[PDB]
């Protein structure tokens, strides 16, 4: 249901977290279409350690490489 | 498999994100369900109850 990253949870805005066993992904509600799970499609809330089911990955944002 | 065999093929889904899906259609984000699922859960069975 989440993604942490740096100590924060992460929630889709519009799609779901979905993982291939390898990666994670986040893609709508009734068409798989994968993209990275950046900072614009994921709204931050919560503390981590409330949300059950919590996964750990990376929701690197497009403002850090450039 | 909430409202998908509705739809067409029966599509398995965790219930506690359906109710993720079902707060998304009244205004209310996601986030209120996951920091409160312990309380949801005793209030549906309460009320079930
Ligand atoms: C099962 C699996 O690992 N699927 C893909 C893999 O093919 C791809 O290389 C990787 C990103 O490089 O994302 C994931
Ligand atoms: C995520 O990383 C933190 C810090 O290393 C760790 O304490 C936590 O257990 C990790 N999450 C999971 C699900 O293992």
């Amino acid at each position: 249901p989440a993604i942490c990253h740096d100590g924060k949870a992460h929630f889709p805005r519009e799609g779901v977290f979905v993982s291939n066993g390898t990666h994670w992904f986040v893609t709508q509600r009734n068409f798989y279409e994968p993209q990275i799970i950046t900072t614009d499609n994921t709204f931050v809330s919560g503390n981590c350690d409330v949300v059950i089911g919590i996964v750990n990955n990376t929701v690197y944002d497009p403002l850090q490489p450039e | 498999s909430g409202w998908t065999f509705g739809a067409g093929p029966a599509l398995q889904i965790p219930f506690p994100m359906q109710m993720a899906y079902r707060f998304n259609g009244i205004g209310v984000t996601q986030n209120v369900l996951y920091e409160n699922q312990k309380l949801i859960a005793n209030q549906f069975n309460s009320a079930i109850g």
